[PDB]
């Protein structure tokens, strides 16, 4: 997209999430970040919204097919197709995982955008986690874990407990533990401690601030929910 | 379990 | 898809359909179409439902966008962006429009397969025509009534007033002329006439058949509860 | 108003 001015390609992204087209937005938003320009927080949330949704979609699919191909083994086409889906998710995995890399990370010094990215980059190993088998798992499970303790450390000591990207990056890192690292103490004990330290802290928020930390705080109470 | 959504 | 097998071709768009992949899900029955045999009736549902899918969603994008153009109407954008989505409206239209021509149509001799061949052949034009301004306009609604018309001629000849495909071809063309033709009176007409002619063939169906055939006619009556 | 769909 190196032709379209940097304000047009943040103007399309915005359309194109109105008109539910979220590979068109996740393009644009890719232009956007090879500009080379930090992004804000509203560009922040325009870039991974795409993704998460593109991927979203991916993993939805990967999962229809991969319960079809285990239960074909209790010719070769589910199998191939089951493939083909799993490769074009991890490529758009390692996309976002590129661009964190070359160069948002590195660029970001405050505390909101670094564990923003942070977040992603945990969340973009955990899904290419999901897909892998085997030692090439270890790895990648490693480099999820990594990535969200980073985060973790930045946000405890920057952020209240009730801020929405803490909230959330703790919210996906007790996923992790339970999904991805057979860690079901771990995620239930970090998800119970997010949510305590929170309810306490609700008190020095405005009301908009309240209703998106208390938004927050419910999806770990339902999780808690389904995991006790 | 759930992750958190791209949008509130 | 020149080198997959017709028949991996076909099982991969039916996994496709329940991972709900219909861009997939196209690509692969229009490598079936190329192979050049003859599709029978589950293989041709399998592509009007894989394109029907594909061009919805573009289209219930277009007009997101087109709403927006207009109410700014009331930088380029929205028109770039619209104009974008449109050229690759029209490229899947053209697409699904020369499989036909090339050479589904003139080799379908069933009424049940020509008529079918030829309902899409309209629905496709009337896509387009959705899109189209001024002149051109004229000519594409023309080409989308020529084919409605031909299936609708075979379909009074060939088949029972309550046949699903010939409901839903009537269904569609009234659709046109409300929607395209700028005939709400010949809308009205056809659906009111199809409608009263199903319910009179309804006693010679099966309990299966009978089901089919009232819900295409719920459809029509839901049109005429709108359009009245 | 409503054409037909994809699937009943
Ligand atoms: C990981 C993460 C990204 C963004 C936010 S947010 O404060 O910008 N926000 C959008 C996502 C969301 C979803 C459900 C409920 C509230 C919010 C708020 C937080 C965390
Ligand atoms: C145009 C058209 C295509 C297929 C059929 S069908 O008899 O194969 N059939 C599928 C589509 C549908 C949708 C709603 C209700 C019933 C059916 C039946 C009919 C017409
Ligand atoms: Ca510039
Ligand atoms: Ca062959
Ligand atoms: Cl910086
Ligand atoms: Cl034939």
């Amino acid at each position: 997209m190196g032709s379209m001015e940097r304000a047009s390609l943040i103007q399309k992204a915005k359309l194109a999430e109105q008109a539910e087209r979220y590979e068109d937005m996740a393009a644009f938003m890719k232009g956007a970040v090879e500009k080379g320009e930090e992004l804000s927080c509203e560009e922040r949330n325009l870039l991974s919204v795409a993704y998460k949704n593109v991927v979203g979609g991916q993993r939805a699919a990967w999962r229809v097919l991969s319960s079809i191909e285990q239960k074909s083994n209790e010719g070769p086409e589910v199998r191939e197709y089951r493939e083909k889906v799993e490769t074009e998710l991890q490529g758009v995995c390692d996309t976002v995982l590129g661009l964190l890399d070359s160069h948002l990370i590195k660029e970001a010094g405050d505390a909101e955008s670094r564990v923003f990215y942070l977040k992603m980059k945990g969340d973009y190993y955990r899904y290419l986690a999901e897909v892998a088998t085997g030692d090439d798992k270890k790895r990648i499970i490693d480099s999820a874990r990594s990535a969200y303790q980073e985060a973790m450390d930045i946000s405890k000591k920057e952020m209240p407990p009730t801020n929405p990207i803490r909230l959330g990056l703790a919210l996906n890192f007790s996923v992790f533990h339970y999904e991805i690292a057979n860690s079901p103490e771990e995620a239930i004990s970090l998800a119970k401690t997010t949510f305590d330290e929170a309810m306490a802290d609700l008190h020095t928020l405005s009301e908009d601030s309240y209703k998106d930390s208390t938004l927050i705080m419910q999806l770990l109470r339902d999780n808690l929910t389904l995991w006790t | 379990a759930g992750s958190i959504p791209g949008r509130r």
